[PDB]
């Protein structure tokens, strides 16, 4: 789901969202984004906090 | 600045443009004299099919 929605959201909810008559545009889904997933005990093991 | 840094020579765009939220080139350009304004527009666009 997340590559269909990425794509969508990328190539497809811009331009529609531009054309005549189409007042909002509610994407089911999310874009991509860099996620970093923290974990708690390697940050403790080197003293970093988020 | 010398001491953290490094310098090198590349090439890069002065202007970018983008056309309806995407990353476009503008291309101008006329009709010969002979023909019309609309053979020109199909054939590049016919063009542009390569």
């Amino acid at each position: 789901q997340d590559d269909i929605s990425d794509y969508v959201a990328a190539n497809m909810k811009d331009p529609i969202s531009r054309t005549s008559g189409v007042g909002d545009v509610q994407l089911f889904g999310s874009q991509y984004a860099m996620r970093i997933w923290m974990d708690p005990n390697k940050l403790n093991n080197f003293q970093l906090t988020p | 600045f010398s001491a953290f840094s490094t310098s090198r020579w590349e090439y890069g765009s002065p202007r970018l443009e983008r056309y309806n939220g995407l990353p476009s080139l503008e291309i101008l350009g006329q009709a010969a004299p002979g023909k019309s304004t609309g053979e020109a527009m199909a054939l590049m666009e016919e063009l542009a099919g390569k």
